[PDB]
């Protein structure tokens, strides 16, 4: 039986500031319990000053975030390179992460 | 009497080897503005001079992004642009996210070839009426392109289409020597582009709300200045 | 007013001419091909014409190789009849997988001769400007030779002609025929049948041949090959004497 | 003579004769115009009906796309009534995906890369309309990037941006009108009477508040269709200015 | 000439195709829709010729699409019935994805939809049909009366008529139907529809056919003598001055 | 399972439908009408599968009115149960089946009789003088075998019917709160609201 | 010259649609068929058009054709074009039968085969149908009904209808002896009574006829359909007015 | 006639004259030449300097396929690349099958096939181009040229273009003088003699030439393009012999 | 020439499709072919024409095997005869023998015939078949059949007939010589003296091909040992079998 899955432990981090934001997140990357790398970041700027982090299985993850960035440079081809609105983002991210409801991203994100 | 009975579809031979329904699409590249492009070996540039339609319409642009190192200018058609420009926006991203490697210029043109290839040999359809001036900067350096609608893809080292183009050509092709050394400086290498397109106006003269200019090279991402901007070389 | 211009529309005496010129086609060939039948091997004669210094003979003949027992002449361009050769090389092989036997030289013509009836009724595509003429050694009628044209049509020869010379190539050969009494001509093997057809072809064009003119190939028990350049020479040889 | 029977026909002059009888269309439609101010955009059209026994608003020549954006067509009203059912539909949907409003020319986009649907043949794609559009769009709305902007879709494929336009059969006098009017400083009241004044000049029939509609769009309120009472004020408001100078 | 073609438009900007079609709704017979301000009531007449056929199951011109809608039509009888159908079907689809029943708009723009997507493509003929349609929204009481068009554009109207000699009947509504206030009595209102069909009828009430329609799901078609007992109360007025 | 019962007598039929709604734990409410009405005459109950249920009545029901405006004529009890023994049966083999079982009793005006077809989700149909569906059957057709006749009264029969359920009370786990009943006749479908107030 | 009457997909200046007016006159070169209501019953009458004395006739048919088991239909016009839509007619017929298990109302099914051939009038690439109907049967709805349809896709019912050829004079004939309640035997009498007048032949010899009938009472609470025999033809047609 | 304007019809003598036309547009595109020496083959093309402003050493005529072929052509240049795409695909597919790479007379049929097909439908345009092209194999080396009808064979060397006739005469010599197999190194050198000596129907246009080859020996088996020293030498072993 | 008769799709303003009547022109210029209706079978024939006697015409039928109960005829465009029958033998099984466990009775094989005859028609972009058969068969309910089939798709039964260019005539003679009693071997002959007049070349045993339906042949199966399983009914007569015939006038 293929399991599609694999949990890469880590943990991030977002605080929302007065007037300021911060997003942080360990760099260690683990399978079972073996170390893959001690420094593996998760938590990546996609533009339009928005930090943006999914944590959970790996590649779930570098998936999402790619398709995310590839998707904010879209953003800007349709609308004259208007800045995306972090409200904009979230509700985007929702389509994108509903959008495979019945395969499911295994990973929790935040922005 | 005096008819011709081979230019009804691109799909159809004249007695001599023509297609003549391609040929009459460019003739609606020269019924369009003028643009120029030329580069060195540091960067490529493209100025382009807006139309209108009233003193209330706005100038209808003509330079388009493609990717930071990629871009171009068109005359003619705007639409068969917008269409051919788009393919080629998509073109870029795919190399980029599956490979991780940006586009080179040479292959952008023979996709943009192969693409304008399929309307000359089907029924039913028409040629793009439209051509393009294509620059960018991969591993090679600097690079300039210049389509046509019959998928004939040239690269020079400068040019311009467009009604009266003729004359900017003319001088670009001498200034050769010069320009093509204007090394490390941007700012001399655009002056020299908007030398060269004035010798083709004739109604007016270059105005901050008609000019565009766009440039990309080696520490410069393509990017377009528009009006207010381009002030400093009117 | 262009009756003529569509594979599809009768002329008020139902005659559909584009299947017509289909024909004339087959003509501007200008190589003529005459097959006869032994009593254990068919034989095809066809003339190789090769204008150019340039062109390397060795890439320039009308007759392949269908299948391990079967070969194939054509009267036509070898752009069109080298497609049909491929369309048949193939209808062979799945006809073998789909059977658990060989296909047989009557069966394949009219494999051809049907594809190429639908091919002009359906009007998908128009008709190819050739003439096939299939030979081979079946196991259950030996000496077979069968040709299909444009308009969808064969039939069995005791030995055929086509080219630019249908009824000299015929005619010489039907009081030939007409003499023998016989359906077939007679010989242990094949090499002398060869010998019987440039023999009696040169009688009707009036012209020598040499190891370079003409172009052979011959069918025997389950075992189809094209004569080779040099050894084409031989019989040619041995002919030029016992006249 | 022979080359305006195919919309994928070049002339030998590289032109398309049936995309620009296309055009020829729109003349035959009622006049529509709009006013582009600091303080809003203004949408005004001629209704001109067949007869009394009309019921008005049974001519929708100007429809609301969004409650930021509106607009007033002119030509064929069939083919209209599709172009605002596609319009409408981009704009929610773009809302749904980003949970912000269109950009007023992001929404034109769209609209145009529609009428760039036409052709019949196949060679390569698919895009399931035989002929251009018969019709114009006059788009007047608002957004937080380039605040109140006005624009003239043609069924070409493009479009401009105008500070003030006239499309439909008056077009010509309107438009000349129009350019020695217009100047970026008129109060929206004043644009009004001025929207108001070229019907009634280049119109017709008596400016009655039965042949003529006036809209507006705003940021405060968005996209409202001046009732009845209100538009026929304005036209004796106006009508009087008329007595002295 | 241009008007080969429905996908073709001439120098001027027409597509003559589908204003022929419209050539062919005058060809049928008359039909004439009147509102009140409680009611509707639509009109026709019967091609009463060429009779030694059956009765029992001829049409009315007529035709319910639900329980609180009817349509009337002129021009191409076969295309029209098409129209009639699909607008049938789609009225109960309505009402399964909505549950609440059709609205008398959303009606006519499905069918005047149906009948613009008959002259997109060609390889297709637009219906020979003009039709009016007449009801009253859900739990609503405002009459409503909308006309289409073989083009595909609907309309709204206080009385419209369609088919031959439409102009005529068309005049004498104007001069007749008060806009400021429309007939207030059903009995009034039948009145008026009746005596406008009277200049085209050729006598005869044999000719005539009334229906009306009023608020909650209520309508109701006319029979022969009452159609008469009109024809004879303004038969009487009309030479008494 | 929910309560279906229903009855043909002299010259109606009746049909009885426990009233309550129940989600796992709760019940959201004790107040339901499972019937919907197909045409003047013709009155069909139901009772299955949560969602199925009424997405499939509703359905049927348009089928029908749509026929009837269609044709102008109404469409009769035994050729209406014959088009929903046809649905049914297609949807037994189906990518997903409603899981609906249903009671039609209809008034045929052309023959002047009562009539009551009961169909289960299978596609199995049967016409009977009275019927139930699920578990409701075994705690009353004893006694309708006991005491039913075909001369009965419409007034007789409802004074049978509130026999079963006062047997379906007493001996029953679930508590169905109520039913709600109605009538079908040569006037139309009524509802006895006075079983349930009383 | 240039006219509109290419295609069915187009409207002349005058919207006229000629394609379909051109087949509604290919009617009128069919034999004569005839249909008559009755108090009791329903006749079906025609008049064998194509000739020769070798053609076989007293087994197959060629006017006449039951659809359901209550209803009947007289033919005229192409033949091919006849059974592509009697054949769908009989399967529609059946439809309603197996899913309302009960037989199917006469007008719905003119209705139903009415608007196919409407059909074919508002598509390209396609010929409407050069047929036209009669259709005489029997339902609980409306006791006895006759119909017809043409290739337009309209259709009416008639208490009495001719189509095919001199429709003219049959037609005439009838609206004036036709007695309104008129028995069945009555109904096969003015038959005759009127095909006979609109003929040529030297003489109406049976063998040139199809009758059949729909007849039914207290007795069979059901209806009974009969398509007469040549022999009971040759009889009856004695009786009357023939040697 | 109106036997020129359709691609699929056939003339009353079973001529197809739009793709002759289309020969027309080939014999008119620049001059490109193919020589085959001993165990490999040359390619070399006559690319066309219109102005100044060309960066030289770029816009390459001249494609390698898989990795082993050469292939250039003549006429619409867009009709080329495309051509090549397709034998781009034919080619892989038939590698990820067989794992061999493909043989040069293979893939000449493929393209063949191709080609021949442009010439069977009326709603696309025969192909306006002739190609050239070769390579080496596991029999050694081979070397082609198809054209607009999708006809085609082998060649001890040619080449089409405007000027082809002085490329052909100036290329039979070369085969007389030399019966034998030309030279590796050698074929080079008089290739960008042949090209010049043909370039005398552009002259006031001067140009660029472009040269590529493929051999077993100084390539070794793959396809690779001349640039470098060896590309300067066989321009003056020409410029010189120009004199 | 109308401006009608070049399009399936087109009534001419009478009402006449045109493609249709030269498609049936190819017919009635084919080669003569009749079929004689018996009381105890039924015959079928058509001649044969040489290219030229290089050709053996012994490998190309013109009388074929539909079932081993009916055999079917031609005169028209040979090519379109050849596959409209691997089509007819076919829709044979699919649509009857495979469902009904038997194999069809005439008329519906000659209606299932006539239906692929129909698909040639409506529709543009195809061409009808060019030729027009006579199709003779028996089935137990329905004794001895005699069908013909044109591309126009329509088809009729008769007791004998003739098409080809030698019909006018030969359609003539039949009908003198023909009666309701007429047994096989007399029919048989009927047909020859009719194959007789409608000749310019000769009357040997090859250019001359016929068969019959009659009689059920006990030896043609291959097989014995299943009582109802009896014999093909089809019959091709051999070469020999016929110019004796031919001896006695």
């Amino acid at each position: 039986q293929f399991n599609p899955y694999g949990d890469n432990g880590g943990t991030i981090l977002g605080i929302a500031g007065e007037d300021f934001a911060v997003l942080a997140g360990d760099t260690r990357n683990i399978t079972d319990y073996s170390i893959n790398s001690r420094y593996e970041p998760k938590v990546f700027d996609c533009g339009d000053n928005i930090v943006m982090s999914a944590n959970g299985f790996a590649a779930d993850g570098d998936a999402l975030v790619k398709r995310f960035k590839n998707s904010v440079k879209w953003y800007h081809f349709d609308h004259n390179d208007k800045k995306l609105s972090i409200n904009s983002a979230a509700r985007n991210i929702q389509h994108l992460l509903y959008g495979k409801r019945f395969f499911p991203y295994y990973v929790h994100t935040i922005i | 009497m005096f008819r011709n009975n081979y230019d009804g579809d691109t799909v159809t031979f004249s007695p001599t080897g023509r297609l003549f329904q391609v040929e009459y699409a460019l003739e609606a590249i020269k019924q369009g503005s003028v643009t120029v492009g030329l580069r060195s070996n540091t960067h490529a540039v493209l100025v382009a001079l807006k139309r209108n339609a009233d003193e209330l319409s706005s100038y209808q642009k003509k330079i388009i992004k493609c990717d930071e190192h990629m871009g171009l200018s068109l005359a003619g058609l705007a639409p068969d642009a917008r269409v051919l420009s788009n393919y080629l926006r998509q073109q870029c991203n795919y190399s980029s996210l599956v490979f991780n490697r940006k586009l080179a210029v040479e292959r952008a043109g023979h996709l943009l070839c192969d693409k304008a290839q399929k309307n000359t040999q089907s029924y039913g359809g028409r040629p793009y009426g439209v051509g393009l001036l294509i620059i960018g900067y991969d591993k090679s350096g600097a690079h300039l392109l210049e389509f046509q609608p019959s998928g004939n893809v040239t690269e020079l080292y400068g040019t311009a289409i467009g009604a009266r183009s003729q004359g900017a050509k003319t001088y670009l092709e001498r200034t050769l020597d010069t320009f093509i050394k204007i090394d490390g400086n941007p700012d001399e290498l655009i002056k020299a582009g908007v030398e060269a397109i004035s010798q083709s106006l004739r109604d007016e003269s270059l105005t901050v709300d008609n000019l565009s200019i766009a440039i990309v090279g080696k520490d410069t991402p393509f990017t377009i200045y528009d009006g207010e901007a381009v002030a400093k070389y009117i | 007013a262009g009756y003529d211009r569509h594979i599809t529309i009768f002329s008020p005496e139902g005659r559909l001419y584009q299947v017509e010129y289909a024909f004339k086609a087959t003509n501007q060939t200008n190589i003529n091909s005459l097959a006869v039948r032994g009593k254990d091997c068919t034989v095809v004669i066809s003339q190789k014409k090769v204008p150019d210094k340039l062109l390397d003979p060795t890439t320039v003949s009308y007759i392949f190789c269908i299948s391990r027992t079967i070969g194939m002449v054509v009267n036509g361009p070898i752009p069109d009849a080298r497609n049909a050769a491929l369309r048949a090389k193939a209808e062979a092989a799945e006809f073998r997988y789909k059977y658990g036997y060989d296909m047989p030289c009557d069966v394949l013509a009219k494999r051809m001769a049907n594809l190429s009836q639908i091919y002009t009724q359906r009007a998908y595509m128009r008709p190819l400007g050739v003439i096939l003429t299939f030979v081979s050694v079946d196991e259950e009628l030996g000496p077979s030779i069968y040709k299909t044209d444009p308009a969808g049509y064969y039939v069995g020869y005791k030995a055929t002609a086509t080219g630019p010379k249908q009824q000299e190539i015929t005619t010489n050969l039907e009081n030939h025929f007409k003499k023998s009494k016989i359906d077939h001509i007679n010989e242990e093997s094949w090499e002398k049948v060869v010998e019987f057809a440039i023999t009696h072809m040169i009688d009707a064009l009036g012209t020598e041949f040499s190891k370079n003119d003409l172009e052979v190939g011959v069918a025997t028990k389950d075992k189809f090959f094209t004569l080779s350049a040099e050894n084409i020479e031989e019989r040619l040889v041995a002919i030029a004497e016992q006249d | 003579s022979e080359y305006d029977r195919g919309v994928s026909t070049f002339s030998p002059e590289g032109r398309l004769f049936q995309v620009e009888y296309s055009l020829e269309a729109i003349k035959l439609g009622s006049t529509a115009i709009g006013i582009a101010t600091k303080e809003g955009v203004v949408l005004g059209v001629e209704k001109r009906a067949t007869s009394p026994l009309l019921e008005s608003d049974s001519i929708e020549k100007i429809v609301e796309i969004d409650r930021h954006i509106g607009c007033a067509m002119s030509g064929l009203t069939a083919d209209a009534r599709s172009m605002i059912e596609h319009a409408r539909t981009a704009a929610v949907t773009h809302n749904l995906y980003y949970d912000e409003d269109i950009n007023v020319e992001s929404l034109t986009q769209s609209v145009c890369d529609l009428a760039l649907r036409f052709g019949e043949g196949a060679s390569g794609e698919e895009r399931l309309m035989s002929r251009p559009f018969g019709v114009a769009l006059l788009i007047a709305g608002h957004d937080a990037d380039d605040g109140y902007q006005l624009f003239h879709a043609e069924p070409s494929g493009t479009f401009y941006r105008y500070n003030a336009k006239a499309i439909g059969s008056g077009s010509e006098g309107a438009q000349a009108e129009l350019l020695n009017e217009w100047h970026s400083s008129l109060t929206l009241k004043e644009a009004e009477l001025l929207v108001l004044k070229i019907l009634k000049q280049v119109m017709e029939e008596k400016l009655d508040e039965n042949n003529a509609q006036l809209s507006c769009i705003t940021k405060q309120d968005g996209f409202k269709i001046y009732d009845n009472e209100k538009t026929a004020e304005l036209i004796k408001e106006l009508k009087e200015k008329e007595a002295a100078e | 000439g241009y008007d080969r073609a429905l996908s073709i438009f001439s120098p001027d900007g027409h597509i003559f195709q589908v204003e022929y079609a419209l050539e062919a709704v005058k060809r049928g017979t008359c039909a004439v829709g009147v509102k009140g301000k409680n009611c509707v009531v639509l009109g026709c007449e019967r091609r009463s010729t060429l009779k030694l056929q059956d009765t029992r199951i001829t049409p009315s011109k007529v035709s319910k699409i639900d329980s609180h809608v009817v349509l009337s039509f002129s021009g191409l009888n076969a295309d029209s019935r098409i129209l009639i159908e699909k607008a049938r079907v789609e009225a109960q689809s309505h009402r399964l994805t909505l549950e609440d029943p059709v609205t008398v708009e959303y009606l006519t723009r499905y069918v005047a939809g149906v009948q613009q997507r008959y002259t997109q493509s060609g390889g297709v003929r637009p219906f020979g049909v003009s039709t009016l349609i007449a009801g009253f929204d859900p739990r609503d009481d405002e009459p409503k009366l909308y006309q289409t068009e073989p083009s595909g554009i609907y309309s709204s109207w206080s009385a419209q008529t369609i088919g031959r000699n439409s102009k005529t009947v068309r005049e004498f509504l104007e001069k007749n139907y008060d806009r400021k206030e429309p007939p207030a009595t059903v009995e009034e209102c039948v009145k008026l529809t009746v005596r406008s069909l009277l200049e085209v009828v050729q006598t005869g009430a044999k000719n005539i056919e009334i229906t009306v329609v009023k608020p909650d799901s209520d309508i109701v078609a006319l029979s022969s003598e009452e159609i008469n007992q009109y024809v004879t109360q303004i038969e009487q007025e009309k030479q008494e001055q | 399972m929910d309560i279906i019962l229903g009855i043909r007598v002299q010259d109606s039929v009746i049909l009885a439908s426990s009233k309550a709604v129940t989600r796992g734990i709760s019940v959201l409410k004790d107040s339901d009408d499972k019937t919907r009405q197909l045409s003047p005459h013709t009155l069909m109950s139901f009772a299955g599968e949560a969602g199925d249920t009424v997405q499939f009545a509703e359905y049927i029901q348009a089928n029908i009115q749509l026929y009837s405006i269609r044709e102008d004529y109404e469409l009769s009890p035994q050729a209406v149960s014959s088009f929903v023994r046809q649905e049914l049966a297609k949807s037994i083999r189906s990518r997903r089946p409603y899981q609906v079982n249903v009671l039609i009793g209809g008034y045929d005006k052309k023959k002047n009789k009562p009539e009551l077809y009961q169909i289960d989700y299978l596609g199995t149909k049967v016409e009977l003088p009275y019927g139930a569906h699920g578990y409701s059957g075994f705690y009353t057709f004893s006694l309708l075998d006991h005491h039913y006749r075909p001369d009965m009264t419409t007034e007789e029969g409802l004074d049978l019917l509130k026999l079963c359920v006062q047997e379906l009370e007493k001996r029953m786990p679930m508590d169905f709160k109520g039913v709600i009943v109605k009538i079908v006749d040569k006037d139309g479908i009524r509802q006895v609201d006075d079983f349930q107030a009383q | 010259s240039r006219r509109y009457d290419s295609r069915t997909t187009i409207f002349s200046p005058e919207g006229r649609l000629y394609q379909v007016e051109y087949a509604l006159e290919s009617i009128s070169h069919a034999g004569t068929a005839i249909g008559i209501m009755a108090s009791d019953g329903i006749v079906l009458a025609a008049e064998r058009k194509v000739t020769s004395t070798l053609l076989e006739q007293d087994t197959s048919t060629e006017k006449l054709y039951k659809l359901n088991d209550k209803i009947a239909v007289a033919v005229a016009g192409l033949t091919a074009d006849a059974e592509i839509l009697i054949n769908t007619a009989r399967i529609h017929a059946q439809n309603y039968l197996k899913t309302y298990n009960e037989d199917i109302p006469v007008e719905i099914l003119v209705r139903r085969l009415s608007d196919i051939k409407q059909g074919y009038t508002q598509h390209g690439g396609l010929r409407p149908f050069g047929v036209s109907f009669i259709y005489a049967g029997y339902d609980d709805r409306y006791g006895y009904q006759l119909y017809t349809s043409n290739p337009s896709g309209n259709y009416t019912g008639w208490k009495a209808i001719s189509v095919g050829a001199n429709t003219s004079a049959a037609q005439t004939l009838l609206q004036m002896d036709y007695k309104d309640d008129m028995k069945v035997d009555d109904a096969i009498e003015l038959a005759l009574k009127t095909l006979s007048k609109t003929t040529d032949s030297s003489a109406l010899t049976y063998d040139r006829l199809e009758f059949a009938t729909i007849r039914k009472g207290a007795n069979d609470g059901e209806v009974y359909q009969k398509i007469f025999k040549p022999q009971e033809i040759k009889d009856i047609l004695v009786k009357t007015g023939i040697t | 006639t109106g036997y020129d304007l359709s691609n699929s019809v056939f003339s009353p003598d079973g001529r197809n004259f739009q793709v002759e036309y289309a020969v027309k547009a080939v014999e008119n595109g620049t001059t490109s030449i193919g020589i085959k020496c001993n165990d490999g083959v040359v390619f070399a093309v006559e690319k066309l300097i219109t102005s100044k402003l060309l960066v030289p050493q770029k816009n390459v005529k001249i494609q390698v396929v898989d990795r082993h072929i050469g292939c250039v052509y003549s006429g619409l240049i867009p009709d080329g690349r495309h051509l090549v795409n397709r034998g781009r695909e034919e080619a892989a597919s038939f590698k990820k099958l067989y794992k061999t790479p493909i043989p040069i007379p293979a893939f000449a049929d493929r393209l063949g096939q191709y080609v021949q097909a442009h010439t069977l439908y009326n709603s696309v345009r025969p192909f306006g181009v002739s190609t050239i092209f070769g390579g080496v194999d596991k029999n050694g080396a081979h070397l082609y040229m198809l054209e607009p009808s999708g006809s085609y064979w082998g060649y001890k060397g040619a080449a089409t273009g405007k000027g082809r006739q002085s490329a052909k005469a100036e290329l039979e010599k070369l085969v007389d003088h030399h019966p034998e197999g030309l030279s590796a190194r050698e074929a080079v050198k008089q290739a960008a003699k042949i090209i010049y000596l043909a370039h005398e129907d552009n002259k006031e246009k001067d140009f660029e030439l472009e040269i590529s080859w493929c051999s077993l020996s100084e390539t070794n088996g793959l396809h690779k393009f001349v640039k470098g020293d060896l590309l300067q030498e066989a321009i003056d072993f020409a410029q010189k012999e120009i004199n | 020439t109308d401006r009608y008769s070049f399009s399936l799709t087109t009534f001419s303003p009478s009402g006449k499709l045109g493609q249709i009547d030269y498609a049936l022109t190819a017919v009635k210029q084919g080669v003569t072919s009749l079929g004689i209706k018996a009381t105890n079978g039924v015959v079928i024939a058509t001649e044969k024409k040489s290219s030229s006697p290089l050709a053996m015409s012994e490998t190309l039928s013109k009388v074929s095997l539909l079932t081993p109960d009916i055999g079917a005829v031609y005169s028209g465009m040979g090519p379109d005869y050849r596959v409209l029958v691997d089509k007819s033998r076919k829709v044979a099984h699919t649509s009857y023998k495979r469902i009904y466990g038997e194999y069809p009775p005439t008329k519906l094989l000659v209606s299932e015939v006539a239906k692929i005859m129909q698909e040639a028609t409506q529709s543009g972009g195809v061409r009808p078949f060019g030729v027009s058969l006579l199709i003779a068969g028996h089935d137990e309910f329905n004794g001895f059949s005699l069908y013909q089939v044109d591309p126009s798709g329509s088809y009729f039964p008769w007791k004998a007939t003739a098409i080809g260019k030698g019909s006018v005539a030969a359609k003539t003679f039949l009908e003198k010589r023909w009666n309701d009693e007429l047994e096989l071997e007399d029919a048989i002959h009927i047909a020859l003296l009719t194959l007789k007049e409608s000749v310019e070349g000769e009357f040997n045993g090859d250019t001359i091909e016929l068969a019959i339906i009659g009689d059920e042949n006990p030896d043609l199966l291959g097989y014995t040992g299943i009582p109802t399983d009896k014999g093909p009914r089809f019959r091709k007569l051999t070469s020999q079998e016929i110019n004796d015939r031919l001896e006695a006038l």
